[PDB]
RNA sequence: CAUUGGUGAGCAGCGAAGGAUUUGGUGGAUUACUAGCUAAUAGCAAUCUAUUUCAAAGAAUUCAAACUUGGGGGAAUGCCUUGUUGA
């Protein structure tokens, strides 16, 4: 290409080395707390003094910073120059800094974290050498003056072009612009990689998890038009939902329930896909609040399924696991709740599964039908399954009670099913 | 068929005839050995004579695979770091043959599917096996155990390739037109290129990553070869997780279906136009086979103001059954007029921009355009419909001027003199009609016996020729206005014919699979070729040198030269 | 193979504070400082003028 | 066209010239472009004369002197048809040797042609300055190298190096060893104090097109697309003679210390960077910095030449060197 | 461990210094012929020098409801929004209409 | 501004491959 | 009364799951298609080095050389040419 273009790549390669006193003044003048004048005045002993003090405070608050006190906050780390070490030691230094940013992501409303990361910024040059993890870690704080300072310092990557508009201004970046930033696709690949690493290191928290599920919901809402853009949004968001559900924290499980319910009401998904999601939900469902949320989302998925074989029986292992996680008293309390969220298709599949598999809880079936107003095709299918079960299994007084209840309410439909099969 | 030729720079430097009659099916070279498997499961191994020599020459041995050892041979591979081993993969299992001694060494556990492809992986001992369901088996050979199993559902796998750039990707090209890229470390599918080649012409028949480049060359059966790149990632730290999808890079192509109408597009014999039944008009090059664009069917924005009414699903035009081109006004307005199958109008095309023009030319009596012609000066286009009418449109502004109602059957030929003086038409009522054109009168009306199916006008001698339906070519002088020659001898329908560039021969290809060269002065047939396949177009060069013909099957254009 | 090239720390040759002055390294080597007598003759002549 | 590399004396700027008109003066390390000129006349060479700030390029007929921004300052009516430029940096003298068989020294601070010297032997085929001595070794088409000085209108000393034309010469920094390759596929290592040739490699399997010697005694030779480097070749001991192979691993032979080749190219010139350990090779397509470990010397001197240099430091030293320049009649052997 | 053994492969003995590839393959400056097993071991290491060894063979081997069901289903299918319902329902906000 | 997706010129670097004509060897 | 002047509000007409203008990038062509590297009658292309050497051949204008200068005057000191003294 052109000589200015090749020289531009050469400059961005040697972007951080201080080949002269003017570049040194500029590079050492960019800072998180101190302004230009004092940041160009002071020195590494000053910055490291404040760093060691603030890290003592941070280790007292949360005890995991002792390892960075061993490696990233030592006097040999005063002495070592990042731009001279080989690529292997560069890679290990980057692993150390990425692990620190994952830990101190959740503590950024704190002058200790501000001072410790001041030392990282003005010794190891994270703010130009690896800004991706810096922005992703401190992305949920997006109104705050800490994010304003981070923006005014960072040279922005390719993917953060909206923030390249908002850099060094007065107003914060707005929620619609964060919706743009997430609405790109390669950004979502990057961010789901970041969250998978975050879950595997087991340091998530409620504010960040709220923020990321809100951005995901708004991405699905913005792409509600394009069936094609939704269909290529499917694997990313449902993979992060799978990992978020495989997590151990009830917070991650509720956030995955939120992503699942909004994406399955925005896209009419396959029956096997819905049943597999239900299986993972129930297979890791542990806590009580997550149990409530999981029942709500299972009802919503089974409802938003609309198609052929809509209301068929739950299969063997899925029904077994579902009863083991939600025995009958829980679902009966959910049904005599007074909010009354619509769940008729899930209930009908539940009763058909009980009729084929368990063949014991028919009084429970009667209580379900007494508490729920089913639709006509669901009543017809339940009646047909009960006719088959009466003709195969030995006749029982609970089955007589069920048919007496039908003849009390909606006898002519029973006459129609008997006319289809029988006398 | 039965032999293996060893070429260098196009020239057959050695021949290797096998000692059977069964056709050769597969072929794998490695080392000093050449392994050629004919179709009845017997592999012929040939050896280099001297270990300095360049190609295998001598018979060495004849291995065989009976039914109790394997099915029909699917592929012949060689893996690296295998001394004298030939991996023969059949429809049921994978075999290793020692080729020097000639002794089998291993037989894998039989796969419960049918194997269609094999491919040696760039790691040791590993071969990938594509089946007829959606399965790619990563199979080891040191142990003989299926390392991995990757499922494509509802497809047949047709071509496998690995990546050797520094990223661990795989490319699975299916027999439906699709090409799917996997990352083997994360067990992911990076992407899927949909419908790159036609499903109806095999799908993807070969896909190859070049050796160390992020460039995949994929060739189909629809007369096309493409190659795509993997642009590097847009992230800094992540890298291999945010993979850009593969974008397009170079490609060559031709016609998929056989060609319908050809035409020499200038007097240098540089360019051919070729319109074909896959509805595509190409501009092939007779000098350099990388100068040959496809002419673009991308419409122009109207000069009235309304909106052009069509489908919002873009499509190609109907197939082309007539073409006229005139280079007198090129680069100023349109100079091609094309007549499409079962439409009521013609299109203008522009050979400068290789695009459509902005005018379409109607017939105005509910008739299909049956024939077209252009003036020599490049100003006028004559459209002869299928109800007799001749409409005369100006080509700069594409505006209607005249209409000549002499025929009442269709008009199967129009032409204008080089002086814009006289104008001939010929039509299915067996009628030739000689009009004036500077006046607007009728000069004469000749009636022949049969209907008339084609007319060719040689302007330098003012002789035109009419292909009739009593199977003859009637040569008529246009000035003195009578038949001068009547060439007899074809035994079936006359498909196509054309004049010599000086007016001395008529070359006529006909549906009895023949091509006859008649001489106009002495009147007799001076040459006759019999072809294996019926010839549907014949065109002399505007220069003297080339003949171009095209047949019923075959997606190309046969070029012949002049011993004369 | 023991590859080792010339690596310089900008921390050593360009100081961190703006106010501090720069290290001026010196390397006495007569090949590196060529014109002894000519340079001293011109300094003596400029001193007399 | 095929480019041509010059580095500054600090080793902090790079001046490239292409055979068509492309002349670029760039910072090479922070990736700046100081001045780019699309001269259309075929340009032959160029030197940064005293700073990054002024450079002289040789053009189709006349040498031109440009500012730090491409502002053309002078054209030299007296420097007709030059192919070789140089700059004696303590003496402030631009030396131009041409196709006219003449050799001209032009004092660039005053503006004055110090000397015109008539080389008899016709168009000059190579040129290199002895830095420690500041005496110009030209290399003629006869095979003779000639040591020249701007006071004597006669060559100080003529040495018959090779049979047929001299192709390229290069003198060590310490002023003791000259390497000269000639188009009879030959390469001589000469000693300059007392003028006794040390050892003479006789059949290079292509003529040598360029030679250069580093600040560590590394000797780099380019004979086509190939670049080769011998370490400790410039000694006086008869087993230090450069070879291409150790027959049976004979430990006396001097096999090459480093090798590279530019597969489709043909290298125009080459030059080690002053204070890093690299050589810049300027070839038909562009510019490439080869990483050669022991090549450059590590610990410089700030009173002489700074890689790290403020503008204020720069201009103060420019005045100091103007004040302490040496007269051109103090150039002896 | 392996599953087959080749007696002539252990029998064979090959030169090295007759080609430049195998001249790369040698070890000492006095060896000039090497038998088959040491030959194939050196070739195997040289293949490793050309193509480095990847994780997907180094670590992975394919050998109560689980939590990998959603990932397995997503890995199997390629079209998520189902079309083979044919529900006798009508899809909202996206009309399937043709002109006649 | 949305993310600038823009393709840059590709350049075939050199390759390294294998040689089955060393992989095959003759008898004693 | 006109505007062959601008800015807007509506029709008639054209009219298949939209339409119009501007714009960044990359690919193919712009001359008429015989494959890459090198030390080259071959070799390499996963390498040229623990054959990379020896033998042979190879030395005019006894230095002819700016064919290369904006116009006029000059040229102390330089440089060129010619003669002279002294070694």
């Amino acid at each position: 290409s052109s000589l200015s273009d090749q020289l531009a790549q050469v400059a961005s390669n040697n972007a951080t080395v201080a080949l002269d006193r003017k570049r040194r003044q500029k590079l050492h003048s960019a800072s998180l707390i101190y302004n230009s004048k004092t940041a160009a005045t002071q020195d590494y002993d000053f910055i490291f003094e404040n760093a060691s003090k603030a890290l003592e405070e941070l280790s007292q608050i949360e005890p995991k910073f002792a390892i960075f006190s061993r490696t990233l906050f030592s006097e040999s780390s005063i002495s070592l120059d990042r731009n001279v070490q080989t690529k292997e030691e560069i890679k290990d230094l980057d692993n150390a800094i990425n692990a620190y940013l994952l830990l101190a992501s959740s503590k950024w409303y704190l002058a200790p974290t501000l001072h410790a990361t001041e030392w990282l910024v003005r010794r190891f040059q994270i703010h130009v050498k690896n800004t991706e993890m810096l922005l992703l870690s401190t992305l949920n704080y997006y109104q705050t003056p800490v994010f304003k300072r981070i923006l005014s310092i960072i040279k922005l990557p390719p993917l953060f072009n909206c923030l390249s508009n908002f850099v060094r201004s007065e107003k914060p970046p707005t929620a619609l612009t964060m919706i743009k930033l997430f609405n790109d696709m390669d950004f979502l690949k990057l961010y789901t990689s970041y969250l998978d690493q975050c879950i595997k290191h087991n340091a998530t928290y409620t504010n960040q998890l709220l923020f990321t599920t809100c951005c995901f919901i708004n991405v699905v809402a913005f792409n509600s038009n394009n069936d094609e853009k939704l269909n290529q949004l499917v694997p990313i968001l449902l993979e992060i939902s799978a990992k978020l559900l495989a997590s151990k924290s009830k917070d991650c499980q509720i956030a995955a329930h939120t992503i699942l319910v909004v994406f399955a009401t925005a896209l009419p998904l396959k029956k096997t896909i819905i049943l597999a999601a239900m299986e993972t939900i129930l297979s890791n469902l542990d806590a009580k609040e997550a149990k409530h949320s999981a029942l709500l989302t299972i009802c919503k998925l089974f409802q938003t399924l609309k198609g052929q074989g809509n209301v068929d029986q739950l299969p063997s292992k899925i029904f077994k696991l579902f009863d083991s996680k939600f025995d009958t008293v829980s679902i009966l309390t959910f049904l005599d709740k007074e909010d009354k969220p619509v769940c008729d298709k899930f209930i009908t599949s539940y009763t058909r599964s009980i009729a084929r598999y368990d063949r014991s809880k028919l009084n429970i079936i009667l209580s379900l039908l007494k508490k729920i107003r089913l639709e006509r095709y669901e009543v017809r299918l339940i009646i047909t399954d009960l006719i088959y079960l009466s003709e195969i299994l030995e006749d029982k007084s609970q089955l007589v009670e069920l048919f007496e209840y039908f003849i009390s309410i909606n006898e002519d439909l029973v006459l129609k099913c008997l006319k289809s099969l029988g006398l | 068929e039965n032999k293996v030729g060893i070429y260098k720079r196009g020239i057959e430097e050695h021949l290797l005839e096998l000692e059977t009659d069964a056709n050769v099916e597969h072929l794998c070279i490695f080392g000093d050995y050449l392994c050629a498997s004919t179709d009845d499961n017997s592999i012929f191994i040939y050896k280099k004579s001297d270990p300095q020599d360049k190609y295998p020459s001598e018979f060495y041995t004849k291995l065989t695979v009976t039914e109790i050892q394997g099915g029909e041979i699917v592929s012949l591979q060689h893996l690296a770091t295998y001394l004298n081993k030939l991996t023969v993969v059949t429809k049921s299992n994978v075999l290793l043959f020692n080729v020097r001694t000639g002794k089998l060494v291993f037989t894998s556990n039989e796969f419960p599917d049918q194997i269609t492809t094999a491919e040696p992986a760039p790691v040791l001992d590993i071969i990938a096996l594509g089946t007829v369901t959606g399965e790619v088996i990563m199979f080891n050979m040191r142990k003989g155990k299926r390392i991995r199993t990757i499922k494509i559902p509802q497809s047949r796998i047709s071509s496998l390739s690995f990546r050797t750039d520094g990223s661990s990707h795989l490319s699975v090209g299916t027999s439906s037109g699709d090409l799917i890229f996997y990352d083997l470390d994360r067990r992911s599918r990076i992407h899927v290129l949909k419908n790159i080649h036609r499903e109806s012409y095999g799908g993807v028949t070969q896909a190859t990553f070049l050796n160390g480049q992020p460039i995949i060359v994929t060739s189909g059966g629809d007369n096309s070869l493409k190659e795509y790149v993997f642009d590097p990632s847009l992230s800094q730290g992540s890298g291999d997780v945010v993979v850009q999808p593969p974008r397009y890079l170079r490609s060559r192509g031709g016609h998929s279906q056989p060609p319908s109408y050809i035409a020499f597009a200038d007097s240098q014999s540089h360019f051919m136009l070729s319109a074909s039944k896959d509805r595509s008009l190409w501009s092939f090059s007779l000098r350099k086979d990388a100068q040959s664009q496809e002419m673009s069917q991308r419409l122009h924005k109207k000069q009235d103001g309304g909106r052009v009414g069509g489908s919002t699903i873009k499509s190609k035009f109907p197939e082309i059954v007539a073409l006229a081109i005139e280079n007198a006004r090129i680069g100023e307005w349109e100079n091609i007029i094309t007549a499409h199958k079962d439409e009521k109008f013609a299109r203008t095309w522009d050979m400068r921009n290789k695009r459509v023009g902005r005018w379409t030319f109607d017939t105005t009596d509910d008739g299909f355009v049956k024939s077209v012609a252009m003036s020599q000066c490049g100003n006028f286009g004559f459209i002869g419909s299928s109800n007799g009418s001749i409409t005369i449109y100006n080509m700069q502004s594409g505006i209607l001027r005249k209409k000549y109602k002499l025929h009442k059957r269709a008009v199967t030929g129009i032409s204008l003199d080089g002086m814009n003086r006289k104008m001939v038409s010929c039509g299915l009522d067996g009628i030739v009609g000689f009009y004036d054109f500077n006046k607007s009168t009728l000069l004469g009306k000749l009636k022949l016996d049969a209907p008339i199916t084609a007319m060719v006008y040689h302007r330098s001698s003012d002789l035109f020729a009419l292909a009739l339906d009593d199977l003859s070519i009637v040569v008529i002088d246009a000035v003195t206005q009578r038949v001068v020659r009547q060439l007899w001898g074809h035994s079936n329908r006359i498909t196509a014919f054309d004049f010599s560039p000086e007016g001395r021969w008529i070359v006529s290809a006909s549906l009895d699979s023949t091509i006859r060269t008649w001489d106009l002065p002495t009147g007799g047939c001076i040459d006759g070729i019999i072809v294996d396949n019926v010839a549907t177009n014949v065109k002399f060069s505007p220069n003297g040198d080339l003949l171009a013909t095209t047949h019923v099957t075959g997606n190309g254009i046969c070029i012949w030269t002049n011993r004369a | 193979m023991k590859i080792k090239t010339i690596k310089r720390s900008a921390d050593d040759y360009v100081p961190v504070k703006s106010t501090q002055e720069s290290q001026m390294p010196r390397n006495l080597n007569p090949e590196l400082h060529p014109f002894e007598r000519a340079r001293e003759y011109t300094k003596a002549l400029n001193a007399t003028k | 066209g095929p480019y041509h590399i010059k580095y500054a004396k600090n080793g902090t700027h790079l001046l490239i010239t292409g055979r068509k008109g492309h002349v670029a003066s760039m910072d090479w390390r922070k990736g700046q472009l100081r001045a780019e000129l699309f001269l259309n006349e075929t340009c032959h060479s160029a030197t940064y004369l005293q700073n990054e700030q002024y450079f002289a390029v040789a053009q189709k007929k006349y040498t031109f002197i440009y500012d730090h921004e491409g502002t053309e300052l002078h054209r030299l009516k007296q420097h007709i048809e030059a192919r070789h430029l140089d700059f004696l940096p303590y003496h402030y003298l631009l030396v131009t040797a041409g196709e006219t068989g003449w050799l001209k020294y032009h004092d660039v601070s005053t503006g004055q042609l110090v000397s015109e010297l008539r080389t008899k032997a016709g168009p000059t085929m190579a040129m290199a300055q002895n830095p420690w001595n500041a005496v110009m070794h030209l290399g003629h088409s006869n095979g003779t190298v000639s040591l020249w000085s701007p006071s004597m209108p006669e060559p100080l000393v003529k040495l018959l190096s090779a049979r047929g034309p001299v192709n390229s010469i290069a003198i060590d920094r310490s002023g003791y060893y000259m390497a000269t390759t000639g188009a009879d596929r030959s390469m001589k290592i000469w000693d300059i104090r007392n003028f006794k040739q040390l050892h003479s490699v006789e059949s290079l399997p292509t003529p040598g097109t360029n030679v250069s010697i580093s600040d560590t005694g590394l000797l780099a030779l380019s004979r086509g697309p190939h670049v080769t480097l011998w370490k400790d070749a410039l000694k006086l001991s008869g087993d230090s003679k450069p070879c291409f192979g150790s027959m049976g691993g004979n430990p006396h032979r001097n096999t090459p210390y480093m090798s590279h080749l530019f597969a489709g190219n043909k290298v125009e010139n080459l030059g080690f960077v002053p204070f890093e350990d690299l050589l810049g090779v300027g070839h038909q397509t562009g510019i490439t910095n080869l990483i050669v470990p022991g090549a450059g010397e590590a610990n410089y001197d700030a009173l002489e030449l700074n890689p790290f240099e403020t503008k204020k430091q720069r201009q103060e030293q420019e005045v100091r060197t103007l004040l302490n320049k040496l007269p051109a009649d103090t150039i002896t052997l | 461990e392996a599953a087959w053994i080749d007696s002539d492969d252990e029998k064979i003995k090959v030169p090295i210094l007759v080609t430049n590839k195998t001249k790369k393959l040698r070890t000492s400056y006095n060896e000039s012929k090497i038998n088959g097993v040491h030959y194939i071991n050196r070739l195997r290491s040289q293949f490793e020098k050309i193509y480095p060894r990847p994780k997907w063979v180094d670590d992975e081997s394919d050998s109560n409801g689980d939590i990998n069901a959603l990932t397995k289903i997503l890995s199997t299918t390629y079209n998520y929004k189902d079309t083979l319902s044919n529900s006798k329902l009508l899809p909202p906000k996206k009309l399937d209409i043709v002109r006649l | 501004p949305k993310v600038v997706r823009e393709a840059k010129k590709v350049e075939m670097t050199e390759a390294r491959a294998y040689n089955a004509d060393a992989d095959t060897a003759k008898a004693a």
